RNA sequence: GGAACUUUACCAGAUCCGGACAGGAUGAGGAUUGACAGAUUGAGUGUUCUUUCUCGAUUCCCUGAAUGGUGGUGCAUGGCCGCUUUUGGUCGGUGGAGUGAUUUGUUUGGUUGAUUCCGUCAACGGACGAGAUCCAAGCUGCCCAGUAGAAUUCAGAAUUGCCCAUAGGAUAGGCAUUCGUCGAAUUCUUCUCUGCGGGAUUCCUUGUAAUGCACAAGGUGAAAUUUUGGGCAACAGCAGGUCUGUGAUGCUCCUCAAUGUUCUGGGCGACACGCGCACUACAAUGUCAGUGAGAACAAGAAAAACGAGUCGAACCUACUUGAUCAAAAGAGUGGGGAAACCCCGGAAUCACAUAGACUCACUUGGGACCGAGGAUUGCAAUUAUUGGUCGCGCAACGAGGAAUGUCUCGUAGGCGCAGCUCAUCAAACUGUGCCGAUUACGUCCC
């Protein structure tokens, strides 16, 4: 029967979330809507364009 | 969803992926996927698209590539010429 | 006059001063009485993360910056000759915005 | 509704973060070497820098065709929106992106390790390059990994201005033991207009000019 | 890593295949999909058994396989990080030395934070690290503003003097002053914002040193010695951490009652106890109740969805209301894509001649513990999510044994505020401002 991702169909929650390039969902930036895991956003700082002037 | 996969859906994907030549699908397990042939009109879930695409590269017939979040498939020399008889066409 | 503002947006700062120096450079020629370009602030953006992917080791962080750098010119030209002033292929990375005051 | 000028600077470094790791994937054989997109009213530009140019551009076109459409379908783009262009590296030498997925195939094609990184390092430095260093770690001579360095020429690594000077990327090479790592770092030599390399000389070079 | 579900990795169960593709036997005279009512069940869960219809080649049954795993091994690895190390260190070439490992360069002398420099010198020429570059703060130029502000001049309005608080001190003084007054004008860049640029160099001065490299004291100045504060940091290495970040990975385990994946319910949070780290205090340099003056960094709404290629609603917020009567709410109505609205950002320490209560007590200190209403977040509040109200306060705690941590100026300490986690929740962390010291400017004792 198909209640078979009921609970991930509402989105509500830590599961709903994720990362857009790493698929994760534990520990994501979601300052500016970003939305990118804290991992996986330090490989990719200098092409989002952040670089670390201080 | 499920990956049981109709007919009526299946000649619809592959009528859009001989034309288009490419697939790009979202690697969400609850969401759809939509595709056009100037309406648009598809709404086939991306469960689905997956299991179509598998059963596809499985008989070595398309080129499979990953980025983020998004799969992307093409169609080969052999694939082009395997989906033509699939939907009956002149060369 | 029908005061239209263009705001210039940019994350290079040598790439926003080098369109609205030539925006401005192009205006000039059709007498165009121009409100000259102002600097608006430059919004730098932090994400302060750990260095680390796992969890030991000293607690480390690094602070990543991004900023935008914000301009806007008001001249009163008519919104063909505006679109006269504003056509030509600008460098990449450069917004370019047409509006109208009232 | 519009998003604000803060929240369109974070989805066109996304989009250039995303479009950037797909093409790395795909082109990587093609001798991929970077991307600029340039976007106005009635069409988007990609430019493709690659050092195969027969290649990554199919026989008609055919393989640029697809890759046009993948971005298409993905980005959500219009017909007339999206075209896609290939420029080649101009010297192929001082593309430290190039030269790391040639130096993955030279691994991958069961060459030696030692042979294959030396056969970059004489490659770039013939190309006009002031210095250049190869990297390969992982499980090079057996069960236990090491890690082995190559080097010529100068190389600037504790300033803030090597980020202009030296040319850098990482590449991963799936061995049939394991996993090798190799690392390559190209320090520009020149090219005032910026075809590859900076301007302005280093940041401690005076050279004090000659009186007339 | 602030977990209610999810997250999730654990436990008790229950589904689903997300076992592709091959090869072999059933197969359209049907391979199979799905489900109403009952029984089964934790389940108005077709999971299954009864019942019969739908689906129409997608499947299913065997065999071989493959793909999934927050399964294992970080002592098989890549990558990143930490740490050796806040240190001044490493490396060739060619010459010299030695049978050789190896030396020399790379140094005994002064000097600097610095193998930093000067001098010497069997070495001479180079490379990296250091310095430089980069960011931020302080003074400043040009540019600049219906997204920042200012003056003026006419009009409009307000006070206008004889006034000495119940007991009433200390303290500036041609044309008196004050401004949703949601006024008109017409001149400005003093403050504001900011792209590139000036300015600082031991520059000048007179003891240390004695050629030199430099040093101390003072000048100059906005700034005086790495100007301040950070970022970045070589070479080697650790069998440090991460296979719980990845569609990073090799090997190996599990692989259809699965260690896959989803539901449902628990758990991660359970308390004789031992420790790290905060928070709150032990009060009168205070608690309370008033009243005043008054910050900086910042955040802020949505999709190929559902609605009217364009527009709405999700986000934060002022203002009214609720209010012929508690908070907490609940509602209207505006505004804002964020220098434009919040906003003249009314932070908290502080302040006050407040003629305010307490008066040295476990007390009006402290607010742990828990009792009873109530209202919001959520699909769900029980093993109180959180706020607010009245109780409890008879819970230690009166300044802390042996020990121990951080710090040299807008600093320590105190004080709050943002952001981040976030539907709801900060005793956290990353930032920012406010108030603002004691001591040293030394040494090798540990
Ligand atoms: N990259 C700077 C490094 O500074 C090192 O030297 C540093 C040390 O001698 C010394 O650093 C000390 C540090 O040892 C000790 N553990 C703590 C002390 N606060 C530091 O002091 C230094 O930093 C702080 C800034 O917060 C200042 O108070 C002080 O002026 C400064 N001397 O001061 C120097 C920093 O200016 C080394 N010379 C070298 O590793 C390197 O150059
Ligand atoms: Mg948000
Ligand atoms: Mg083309
Ligand atoms: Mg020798
Ligand atoms: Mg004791």
């Amino acid at each position: 029967l198909d209640q078979w991702r009921s609970r991930q169909k509402i989105g509500m929650g830590k599961g709903a979330r994720c990362c857009v390039i790493c698929s994760n969902q534990k520990a994501l930036i979601r300052k500016y809507e970003l939305n990118v895991c804290r991992q996986c956003f330090r490989e990719n700082a200098e092409h989002i364009g952040f670089t670390k002037l201080r | 969803m499920s990956t049981y996969v109709p007919k009526p859906s299946r000649d619809n994907v592959y009528r859009f992926f001989f034309t288009e030549g490419v697939i790009a699908c979202k690697k969400d397990r609850m969401g759809t996927w939509t595709g056009t042939l100037g309406g648009n009109t598809f709404t086939v879930p991306c469960i689905q698209v997956m299991q179509l695409m598998r059963s596809l590269k499985s008989r070595n017939l398309i080129k499979e590539q990953y980025a983020w979040r998004h799969y992307y498939w093409t169609l080969n020399d052999e694939g082009i010429a395997y989906m033509r008889s699939y939907l009956h066409l002149a060369p | 006059g029908q005061t239209v503002r263009l705001t210039i947006t940019s994350r290079n700062a040598k790439a926003v001063e080098s369109v609205t120096s030539q925006l401005l450079m192009r205006a000039r020629d059709e007498k165009v009485t121009i409100h000259g370009p102002v600097r608006l602030p430059t919004r730098t953006l932090k994400i302060t993360t750990r260095k680390t992917p796992c969890g030991n080791g000293t607690n480390t962080w690094d602070t990543f910056e991004l900023k935008i750098y914000k301009r806007i010119i008001d001249l009163h030209a008519p919104t063909e000759q505006v679109k006269k002033i504003t056509s030509f292929t600008m460098e990449s990375g450069v917004d370019v915005s047409i509006t109208i005051l009232d | 509704g519009p998003l604000s000028k803060k929240r369109m600077i974070i989805r066109d470094g996304v989009f250039y973060a995303e479009l950037f790791e797909f093409l790395k994937r795909e082109l990587a054989e093609e001798g991929f070497s970077g991307v600029s997109y340039h976007v106005t009213t009635l069409r988007t530009e990609i430019v493709i820098k690659a050092t195969k140019t027969r290649e990554v551009l199919g026989v008609n076109g055919r393989r640029i065709r697809e890759l046009t459409a993948c971005i298409q379908q993905r980005f959500n783009y219009k017909e007339g929106k999206l075209q896609l262009y290939v420029e080649r590296v101009e010297v192929r030498g001082l593309s430290a992106m190039a030269q790391v997925e040639s130096l993955r195939f030279k691994l991958l094609s069961n060459l030696q390790v030692r042979r294959a990184a030396m056969g970059i390092i004489r490659y770039v430095m013939e190309s006009g390059a002031k210095g250049c260093e190869v990297t390969v770690g992982g499980k090079i001579k057996g069960q236990r990994a090491k890690s082995m360095t190559f080097r010529d020429g100068y190389m600037i690594k504790s300033g803030t201005a090597h980020k202009s000077f030296v040319d850098s990327a990482c590449r991963h090479c799936y061995m049939r033991a394991g996993c090798i790592g190799v690392k390559v770092k190209i320090m520009l030599p020149g090219d005032s207009t910026g075809r590859n390399g900076p301007s302005e000389p280093l940041p401690d070079v005076i050279t004090v000019i000659e009186p007339k």
